[PDB]
RNA sequence: CCGAGGGUAGGGCCCGUGACUGGGGCGAAGUCGUAACAAGGUAGCUGUACCGGAAGGUGCGGCUGGAU
RNA sequence: GCUAAUCCCCCAUGUGGACCCGCCCCUUGGGGUGUGUCCAAAGGGCUUUGCCCGCUUCCGGAUGGGCCCGCGUCCCAUCAGCUAGUUGGUGGGGUAAUGGCCCACCAAGGCGACGACGGGUAGCCGGUCUGAGAGGAUGGCCGGCCACAGGGGCACUGAGACACGGGCCCCACUCCUACGGGAGGCAGCAGUUAGGAAUCUUCCGCAAUGGGCGCAAGCCUGACGGAGCGACGCCGCUUGGAGGAAGAAGCCCUUCGGGGUGUAAACUCCUGAACCCGGGACGAAACCCCCGACGAGGGGACUGACGGUACCGGGGUAAUAGCGCCGGCCAACUCCGUGCCAGCAGCCGCGGUAAUACGGAGGGCGCGAGCGUUACCCGGAUUCACUGGGCGUAAAGGGCGUGUAGGCGGCCUGGGGCGUCCCAUGUGAAAGACCACGGCUCAACCGUGGGGGAGCGUGGGAUACGCUCAGGCUAGACGG
């Protein structure tokens, strides 16, 4: 009727906030700069990606993330912001 | 070494895949008598350059689906529809082993 | 950590360690990486401890850890000497 | 055969049969009596042979060899039966073994008294 | 343990002489010399025909019989000699001659190998300087099987050793009398022995 | 016919059980290379290439032991025993770590090799296995 | 959205069990007849068919493993 | 509501890495480089312009894994047809990572008598048991791997789990309760109950080896090391040794003379299992401590559950024997009793008034702290026959053709080298097995060494035969 087991769940639940936090912003303002390059509308696409990408890597500095899935998160970011763009181009500022 | 098998295109009826037929002899473990076996190897080819009856050769790559493991690597010989029919006329014949 | 090891054999009140490199987490009698040597911590015959010296300096320079005992078994046999 | 046959069909491997199907594997099974009787043999014998019919723990009942002269056997009689027919009593494939639950040894005996349940005297 | 009953109706069932008495056996009063017929009741029946496997059974008891060992040991002595380098017949003996209780009575040191048996027992034998009181113990080639320092002082291996001077004991042996200390030189060859069996027949016992 | 080696291991087999002098098998190389063992070996005086009926065929010359005593004074076969191995039901190829000895090296065993038909005890001094060709002694 | 499972409905396989019913094996000295074994007193066997307390009988065609 | 930090975010720095678009090498996403963007941190202890444990980013090593492929892996065909995420494609999601793994759409595919699908059974291997081998049988102990943690589902934390002694939920069951409500998961170690022919101590200690955490002293460790019960198994040992009569008594047999148990006993002497006394272990020298340099190398110290056991020495009592069997196979026979009864029986068979076969007794044979029995595996069984069998009448030729698949195939020349043969090389873990040697007094048990393969990966080679391709022939076959 005890353990130092209870002490892990009880710091289980600390890092799932936080790690769940961390990934509801990584998809909002992810996903914020796709529709603004489909617009493009493209300082304003940029502008968001790049906090994207911030905070992406600052997740893989800890257990949130694995270093690869961040680079993956992010290949895909920036490569669908590329196309998108490429129709009504114009891609000011600069990112890639 | 990745493992390269050499076999016959039986279908072609797929998008980007070929049916390789391949055969293997070897003695019975018991009996000493050489037997064949033979085995289909769904085989990728992205350029859908590979017909019915070619002898193509086909080596162990990533997997492309369930099933696919396998890209043909360099065809040997065109043409070769005399295997394909010992094949379908063995399928055809499997109606006949009915109840 | 790879780590160097004293996976015991012999019999009841029959010690027989094995001078071996296995993993941390492997069981202590399981299955292991190599055999560098021997031990008879009675020493009930001639030679009751040999080493491979060459090849437990081997692990030593790639990284497995000895033990507070099979330390002094490599020390024994000079595997620290200048 | 030829050697071709030999490939295509093989050898079938024999299986056997077991002569003591109600043991259910077991050297011994324990059961309790339900007839306790005597039948006569098959020529060219006769006599009148002490069996029993025994419901198993294994959910068979079958009939079982009272060996020895004199027995003290009746119904809900516990037993334990072993492997082993009579072979001019049809249909009796084992024996109760003496000694045992509730089948006494052999009073007197002083031969062979291990295959009777029978203890050493003074 | 070993068979201790009875001992002359062992070669009265044999039909010779298994000398496992010691002063006995050379006596008149060897039960042997009196009734050479196998003991009980039908002794005196004039016998019949054997089988083969009666004559293999009996050349083995009498084997046996002769080193007073079990049937165990006899068989898995056996079993060793077997598996070994070719001739099976030659190492079955050896190996049997090489266990310490026996070689206590090729030395001497005992009148029987009965009594032998218990010298080691006891403790009163040593093999190369250490008390072996262990009956099956392998006496190997170079051995010295002495008598004990607290046992040399005592009437049965002095009486015993006296007689043994007047002895010769086998050549593949070595004795000091006075010293009461042996040396087995080698394990013995065929002929060493002259032994009434004929182990061929030992072997086509078992190979049955 | 299924089976030219086997044929002429048989014609010769059932020539020498009537003690023929001689006996025709129809022509080929590897039965050359056959004949050229028993020959040298001792088990034919020897072989000739024929012609018969306009056909190439092989006159093997036979050999027997010499007349005994008694009843049958037939005499003692000097090819005992004459029998297929390798079939075309079934391939036999032994490496050179498994060529049998025909009865304790009284006897020959013929088989085909990447250097050659050799005799059991030739494969050995070649260090080479074949395919078990037949067995004769 | 998926989802353990719960519910409704309809199938398939297997095991056990059932009044009664079919024949089967076995069981020292039951009742009936005598089909087969000798040409077994109608040569026998046979596929089929039909009949009869029971073996069996008879038809058709077939076999000799049928006698003189 | 207050509050600390190796907890948490922001800025900075960018050795560096990541990502995107370019070019270069390579060739599946491998490596380079340039532009843009993006991501580092933590401090603590002592003797202190100095070390030590920690921290951060990147590279490499090492170890441990994930995934994929060839091949091998039981019974029923009285299971013959199976398939909609089904098979492939495009896009995407997902992950460390490939993939129908997951989703949308597109195409109409995938599989199967070389046994698909279904049903049955089963964890698999190193090995074990048998066997002349071939083979058969088996997978407990030990080691490797897998699978599960009351029955299911799920994810979270994390390098790593979808986690036995973690979390959530549903189910079945059980328990506490103050009756409002709450709790649990021995297939961990003991132990209980139930089932069963049947399977252990609620023991001791971390001293050793090993694990976790720690600078370290150390702490935890039912892993383990040992002790306990069980002839369950194997091995070793004892219950005595020598002497002792033409031979006690008792018992059995007898032709009534005698024969047997039987040197067996008694009895004489000798030794001295047990038990009594004393001494008393190896397993344990490292970590630490000193000098040196917290190194190398020297030297010092403490630590034993088992155990006051093994063993050593001294004393010292003749000190458990039983079980099966005696008609043939198959080793060992007479008397009585019984009278197809009572009973025996692995098979053939014994018993009906002279039974070596039932029961007892004498005697005898085999083993011996065992001996018998039952169950099961292999052998004998060449009785599934690859080694190594058969089919006129013993069981066995399809009622007969025709023909698909398949198996098999004449003579001569050559090209290849698939089979096949050879050489080299990698792998074939440890344990086991086998041989040599050694340690426990021996042995079982155990250490050390030695020696091999088959099978597969790779490199080189041979080309007779089998294969293939090509060309020629006419003896098979077919046609005029
Ligand atoms: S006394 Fe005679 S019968 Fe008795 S054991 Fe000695 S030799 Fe044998
Ligand atoms: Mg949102
Ligand atoms: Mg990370
Ligand atoms: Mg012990
Ligand atoms: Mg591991
Ligand atoms: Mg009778
Ligand atoms: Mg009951
Ligand atoms: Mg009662
Ligand atoms: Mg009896
Ligand atoms: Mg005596
Ligand atoms: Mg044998
Ligand atoms: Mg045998
Ligand atoms: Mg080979
Ligand atoms: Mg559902
Ligand atoms: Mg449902
Ligand atoms: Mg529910
Ligand atoms: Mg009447
Ligand atoms: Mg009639
Ligand atoms: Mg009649
Ligand atoms: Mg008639
Ligand atoms: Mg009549
Ligand atoms: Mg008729
Ligand atoms: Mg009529
Ligand atoms: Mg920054
Ligand atoms: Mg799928
Ligand atoms: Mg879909
Ligand atoms: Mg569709
Ligand atoms: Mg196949
Ligand atoms: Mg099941
Ligand atoms: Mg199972
Ligand atoms: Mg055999
Ligand atoms: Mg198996
Ligand atoms: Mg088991
Ligand atoms: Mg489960
Ligand atoms: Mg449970
Ligand atoms: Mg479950
Ligand atoms: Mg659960
Ligand atoms: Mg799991
Ligand atoms: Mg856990
Ligand atoms: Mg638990
Ligand atoms: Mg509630
Ligand atoms: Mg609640
Ligand atoms: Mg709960
Ligand atoms: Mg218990
Ligand atoms: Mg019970
Ligand atoms: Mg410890
Ligand atoms: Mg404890
Ligand atoms: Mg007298
Ligand atoms: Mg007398
Ligand atoms: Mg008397
Ligand atoms: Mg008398
Ligand atoms: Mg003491
Ligand atoms: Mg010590
Ligand atoms: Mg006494
Ligand atoms: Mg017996
Ligand atoms: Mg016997
Ligand atoms: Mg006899
Ligand atoms: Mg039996
Ligand atoms: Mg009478
Ligand atoms: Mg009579
Ligand atoms: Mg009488
Ligand atoms: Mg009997
Ligand atoms: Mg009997
Ligand atoms: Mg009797
Ligand atoms: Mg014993
Ligand atoms: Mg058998
Ligand atoms: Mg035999
Ligand atoms: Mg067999
Ligand atoms: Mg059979
Ligand atoms: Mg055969
Ligand atoms: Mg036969
Ligand atoms: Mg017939
Ligand atoms: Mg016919
Ligand atoms: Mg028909
Ligand atoms: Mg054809
Ligand atoms: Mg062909
Ligand atoms: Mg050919
Ligand atoms: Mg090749
Ligand atoms: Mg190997
Ligand atoms: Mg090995
Ligand atoms: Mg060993
Ligand atoms: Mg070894």
């Amino acid at each position: 009727r005890n353990l130092s087991a209870l002490k892990r769940h009880r710091q289980s639940l600390k890092r799932r906030l936080r790690n769940k936090a961390k990934k509801s912003a990584i998809k909002t303002l992810s996903k914020k700069a796709i529709q603004l390059a489909q617009e493009g509308k493209a300082e304003e696409a940029l502008k968001i990606m790049r906090k994207a990408e911030s905070l992406i890597d600052k997740a893989a500095k800890g257990s949130t993330l694995h270093k690869n899935a961040a680079a993956r998160r992010k290949s895909r970011l920036m490569r669908k912001v590329r196309q998108l763009l490429e129709a009504a181009g114009a891609p000011l500022i600069g990112g890639g | 070494p990745k493992k390269v098998l050499t076999g016959v295109v039986v279908s072609d009826k797929m998008q980007k895949t070929v049916t390789v037929l391949v055969e293997r002899q070897f003695p019975h473990p018991l009996y000493g008598k050489v037997i064949k076996r033979s085995k289909k190897y769904l085989a990728h080819d992205p350029e859908e350059k590979y017909k019915l009856g070619d002898v193509v050769e086909i080596i162990e790559s990533r997997p492309i689906s369930k099933r696919k493991r396998f890209r043909v690597l360099r065809l040997v010989e065109s043409g070769r529809m005399d295997l394909v029919e010992k094949y379908l006329i063995r399928r055809q014949n499997y109606e006949s082993l009915s109840k | 950590m790879v780590k160097i090891r004293l996976a015991r054999f012999g019999s009841k009140h029959n010690p027989h360690y094995r001078i071996v490199v296995t993993d941390a987490r492997r069981k202590r009698d399981g299955k292991y990486i190599e055999k560098i040597g021997y031990y008879d911590p009675r020493k009930t015959t001639p030679d009751w401890l040999k080493v491979d010296v060459e090849r437990a300096r081997y692990w030593l320079s790639v990284g497995a850890q000895p033990t507070d005992t099979a330390r002094r078994l490599l020390r024994q046999a000079g595997v620290f000497r200048q | 055969p030829t050697i071709n046959q030999l490939v295509r069909k093989g050898r079938e491997k024999v299986r056997k049969k077991s002569k003591v199907p109600a043991l259910k594997g077991a050297p011994f099974r324990r059961g309790v009596c339900t007839v306790v009787r005597t039948v006569t043999p098959k020529k060219p014998n006769s006599a009148l042979r002490k069996v029993a019919k025994v419901r198993l723990t294994s959910g068979y009942e079958v009939t079982a060899y009272i060996p020895g002269e004199g027995h003290n056997l009746q119904e809900h009689s516990v037993v334990l039966i072993r492997g082993g027919r009579v072979k001019d009593l049809p249909g009796v494939r084992y024996h109760i073994v003496r000694g045992v639950y509730d089948a006494a040894g052999v009073k007197d005996r002083k031969k062979s008294r291990s295959k009777y349940g029978t203890k050493k005297p003074k | 343990g070993r068979y201790i009953g009875p001992v002359c109706r062992l070669c009265r069932r044999e039909g010779v002489k298994l000398y496992l008495k010691g002063e006995r056996c050379y006596s008149p009063k060897c039960a042997m010399e009196r009734r050479p017929y196998p003991p009980g009741q039908h002794g005196q029946k004039r016998a019949r025909r054997p089988s083969d496997y009666a004559v293999r059974l009996r050349e083995k008891q009498k084997l046996r019989r002769i080193y007073g060992i079990s049937e165990r040991q006899f068989r898995n002595l056996f079993e060793e000699a077997s598996k070994k380098k070719g001739v099976t017949g030659s190492v079955f003996l050896g190996l049997l001659e090489s266990r310490l209780d026996n070689v206590v009575y090729r030395l001497g040191f005992a009148v029987s190998r009965r009594q032998a048996r218990q010298l080691v027992r006891h403790g009163h034998i040593t093999v190369n300087g250490r008390r072996v009181d262990l009956p099956s113990y392998r006496v190997r080639p170079g051995d010295e099987i002495a008598v004990a320092e607290k046992s040399r002082n005592l009437e049965l291996i002095r009486q015993n050793l006296e007689a043994m001077k007047g002895r010769k004991v086998g050549p593949w042996l070595s004795l000091d009398v006075e010293g009461m200390k042996g040396k087995f030189l080698r394990l013995p060859d065929r002929e060493d022995l002259a032994l009434p069996v004929n182990e061929q027949l030992v072997i086509e016992f078992y190979s049955r | 016919l299924t089976d030219p080696i086997a044929d002429m291991l048989t014609r010769i087999r059932n020539a020498t059980r009537v003690y023929k002098e001689s006996t025709d098998v129809p022509a080929s190389r590897f039965k050359e290379e056959i004949l050229r063992i028993l020959a040298r070996e001792g088990f034919i005086k020897g072989y000739e290439r024929v012609d018969v009926d306009g056909k190439p065929y092989l006159r093997v010359y036979l050999k027997y032991g010499p007349r005994r005593q008694g009843p049958d004074p037939r005499p003692e076969q000097v090819i005992h025993h004459i029998r297929r191995i390798s079939k075309p039901g079934r391939r036999v190829y032994v490496g050179v770590k498994e060529i049998p000895r025909v009865r304790r090296g009284l006897g020959i065993a013929i088989l085909s090799t990447s250097k050659g038909v050799l005799t059991d005890r030739e494969a050995r001094k070649l260090g080479v296995g074949g395919e078990l060709i037949c067995e004769v002694w």
